């Protein structure tokens, strides 16, 4: 809603982007799952949330992988007691 | 207009559960003292000998040592500052909605509309994490209840708001374009 | 700069790779993102290529233990060595009353030994406790604003057993034995 | 053993992300309201 | 006109700030000795006593205790293969730290020349390239300079911090140097164009 609100409200840029309400959420879903293609952000404004948007991607995507490969490689698991 | 409707409807949606939520007691399902319907503000009792008894939350409880990164998240918690500046903000966007039927000429009291309700959006996010982080600084089972996500849906339904709010800054900006194109 | 410096400088190509394009380029490249432009010359690509490189080696030893880092609860202490009590005031500190770690105090010559005593002496309520249980439970329920100061072998027993909420800072500051 | 990770323990990522949105709508805002002061004068 | 004048102020601040960097040893604040120590233990009794110092690129200095305002050179050959003799004789040297002082005066020289051989063009954009390169060079000497101290505390000081924001300052004026290259062809293409 940021993205496409700091995109597309200012009438002196008039559609200036492709960042209408339908593609900011498929830019910010592609960034997220770590592919994307098509268009990126031109204006100051858009480059500052798709900036903070793929910094905030980078630290929840690596935490999932890192913190996955635990699970995967859970120790058996022994009580207190075991003589 | 349908799309000036729907915003109306919008906005006291989003004020009123946003407001619901504040007021309300069952944001959190715990064991404690007074099963807990635990509040944004006090919490009381369920399943047991006291059913109804409330009591005002100890946001400051002392059991230490007050670390002033942990002393600022629990002065923001206790005041619930977010939660409340987002019923602030979404009561101003109604004000800009309904000021904008009186004149309809000004053009830039739509605009303000969606930027508070888009706002409003981003403090209901701070409050929501606010509220989670000082819960997962106490203690083995817990459930949120139909407040919390009273919450949640607000700022679904306020971020749609403002999405309404800005095309229709966005089409009136387009009409008068077209007026002065000839 | 130096993308932007290539990719502009020459008069006689007149990309879009200009100054704020560049500081775009290379965040999303670090990032670990896609590209709008890319450059198309020898000198552009060069500082491309090396940008990928850096951000590879960059990016995977940065999220090899990122998870470990944010669920980690390290053990911090206030204090590690006994200079650190004679150098502040707010916390407080005795020992036991007629007692063999108390006259090791007061027949020092030691700056650090001679200074902590002085703390004693003026210390309202007193500090010195007749009897051991009553001073390390007295900073249990200090609100750690105490440290008793006892032998190391009663002070290893009294931190294994419930409620473990008490510990020892640092290194013994003499060495002696019973008899 | 293998706990699972708390939004506790990501919350720093999410003051920064609401941070810069805020930032972003106010350098889009102060564009705005000087191209339209401008333009008033014109 | 206010191109020009903000590449003189970037040009002087920045060369002003490196130069007193190497010049001033308040890089690190570390523990640390100060006397030689190697006074074949004439007096004995007064050994190494570790106080708070400031240690810079070329003398070290004792912060507190009875030897403060006492300086000392910094032995960085103490008494192996090629990557802890080659890494020492650069941090020695201080090669970088010092071209980088280098390459800031010569780029001033050029935007100084650029007032009097108007006509000339490719000396802006020599000036651009120092710039740029010292700015590179500012970057290895920060690098050698922490790689060498890891061979327990520490806090950078203000020194370091002048190095630091020299390179900031260097990188924005070799920008503004090619980008005053830029525009004078662009504005020469245009007149020829026109006249065309
Ligand atoms: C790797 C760690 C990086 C840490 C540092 C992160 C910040 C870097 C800044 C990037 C510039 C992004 C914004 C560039 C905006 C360019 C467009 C512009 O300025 O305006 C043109 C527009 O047409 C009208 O405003
Ligand atoms: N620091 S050390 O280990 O060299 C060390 C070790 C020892 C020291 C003194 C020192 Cl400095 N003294 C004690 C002695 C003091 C009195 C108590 C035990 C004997 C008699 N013996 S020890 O425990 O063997
Ligand atoms: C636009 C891309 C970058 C987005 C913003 C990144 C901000 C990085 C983290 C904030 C600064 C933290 C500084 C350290 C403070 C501390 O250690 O106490
Ligand atoms: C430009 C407006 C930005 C508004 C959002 C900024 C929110 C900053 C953080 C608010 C809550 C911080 C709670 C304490 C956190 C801590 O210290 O652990
Ligand atoms: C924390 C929420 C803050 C909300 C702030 C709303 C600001 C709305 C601004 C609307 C446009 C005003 C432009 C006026 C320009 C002018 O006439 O000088
Ligand atoms: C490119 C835009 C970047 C925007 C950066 C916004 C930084 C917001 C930081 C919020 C910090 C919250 C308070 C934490 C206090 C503390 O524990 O030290
Ligand atoms: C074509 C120009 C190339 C310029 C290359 C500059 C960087 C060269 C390496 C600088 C550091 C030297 C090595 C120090 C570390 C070591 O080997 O132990
Ligand atoms: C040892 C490393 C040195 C790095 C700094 C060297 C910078 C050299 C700059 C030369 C610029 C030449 C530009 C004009 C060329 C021409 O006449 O065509
Ligand atoms: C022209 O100069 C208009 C100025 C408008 C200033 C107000 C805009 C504020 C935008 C940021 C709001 C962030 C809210 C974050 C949650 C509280
Ligand atoms: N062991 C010592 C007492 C130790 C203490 O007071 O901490 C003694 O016999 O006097
Ligand atoms: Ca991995």
């Amino acid at each position: 809603v940021v993205l496409f609100l700091v995109s597309r409200f200012s009438p002196y840029e008039w559609p200036p982007n492709e960042f209408g309400i339908f593609n900011s959420l498929w830019f910010s879903l592609g960034a997220f799952m770590q592919q994307g293609c098509d268009i990126s952000p031109r204006s100051l404004s858009g480059r500052i949330v798709g900036g903070v948007w793929w910094f905030f991607t980078l630290i929840i995507i690596s935490s999932y992988t890192a913190n996955l490969a635990a699970f995967l490689t859970v120790e058996r698991m022994v009580s207190p007691i075991e003589s | 207009g349908v799309q000036m409707l729907l915003t109306i409807v919008g906005a006291f949606a989003a004020f009123s559960l946003m407001t619901i939520a504040v007021g309300t007691d069952y944001w959190l399902y715990s064991r404690g003292v007074c099963m807990t319907h635990s509040g944004l503000w006090r919490t009381c009792c369920l399943e047991g000998n006291f059913k109804g008894l409330c009591k005002q939350i100890d946001h400051f409880p002392e059991d230490y040592e007050a670390d002033t990164a942990e002393y600022f998240l629990r002065a923001v918690r206790a005041s619930s500052i977010f939660p409340i500046l987002s019923v602030i903000l979404l009561f101003m966007g109604g004000l800009c909605i309904a000021a904008s039927e009186f004149y309809k000429t000004r053009h830039n009291i739509i605009l303000s509309a969606g930027i508070f309700f888009v706002s409003a959006g981003l403090s209901n996010i701070i409050g929501i994490i606010v509220y989670i982080s000082a819960n997962a600084g106490d203690p083995n089972s817990y459930s949120y209840g139909w407040s919390f996500y009273f919450g949640a849906l607000s700022f679904i339904i306020a971020e749609m708001v403002g999405v309404l709010a800005v095309h229709m800054f966005i089409d009136r900006h387009k009409q008068l374009r077209a007026t002065a194109r000839a | 700069v130096v993308l932007f410096l290539v990719s502009r400088f020459s008069p006689y190509e007149w990309n879009e790779f200009g100054i704020f394009n560049s500081l775009w380029f290379s965040l999303g490249a670090f990032m670990q993102q896609g590209c709008d432009i890319s450059p198309r010359s020898l000198s552009g690509r060069i500082v491309g290529g090396v940008w990928w490189f850096f951000t590879l080696i960059i990016i995977s030893s940065y999220t090899a233990n990122l998870a470990a880092f944010l669920t980690v609860e390290r053990m911090v202490s206030p204090i590690e060595s006994a200079e650190d009590l004679a150098k502040q005031t707010e916390i407080a500190y005795g020992t036991l009353d007629s007692g063999s770690t108390k006259e090791f105090f007061r027949r020092s010559k030691i700056a650090v030994y001679e200074k902590m005593w002085t703390y004693m002496r003026s210390a309202e309520p007193s500090v010195f406790t007749r009897t051991t249980a009553e001073g390390v439970a007295r900073v249990r329920k200090s609100k750690g604003k105490f440290a008793f100061l006892l032998e190391s072998t009663m002070n290893e027993y009294i931190e294994q057993r419930k409620p473990c909420d008490t510990m020892k800072v640092g290194g013994n500051l003499d060495s002696k034995g019973y008899g | 053993k293998t706990s699972a990770l708390s939004l506790s323990n990501v919350a720093g990522v999410f003051y920064i992300l609401v941070g810069g949105l805020g930032l972003a709508m106010l350098v889009a805002l102060i564009e705005f309201c000087y191209k339209s002061r401008a333009e008033a004068k014109r | 006109g206010v191109q020009m004048l903000l590449t003189i102020v970037g040009a002087f601040a920045a060369f002003s700030l490196m130069t007193i960097a190497v010049g001033t040893d308040y890089w690190l604040y570390s523990r640390g000795v100060c006397k030689t120590k190697s006074v074949s233990e004439n007096e004995t009794s007064k050994k190494n006593e570790e106080v708070m110092t400031h240690s810079g690129l070329w003398r070290t200095c004792c912060l507190e205790g009875n030897f403060k305002g006492l300086c000392k050179q910094i032995d960085h050959f103490p008494e192996a293969d090629t990557a802890e003799y080659f890494l020492r004789a650069v941090r020695a040297s201080s090669i970088f730290p010092i071209l980088s002082v280098i390459l800031l005066f010569m780029g001033g020289l050029c935007i100084a020349a650029s007032e009097f051989y108007k006509t000339r063009h490719n000396i802006i954009l020599s000036a651009g390239i120092f710039f740029v390169s010292a700015g590179l060079s500012n970057i290895i000497g920060i690098i050698v300079y922490i790689s060498a101290n890891a061979g327990n505390s520490y806090s950078y000081g203000w020194s370091f911090y002048f190095g630091a924001l020299s390179f900031i300052i260097a990188e924005m004026v070799g920008v503004l140097a090619v980008h005053m290259f830029i525009d004078r062809h662009k504005q020469l293409r245009a007149t020829a164009r026109a006249t065309d």
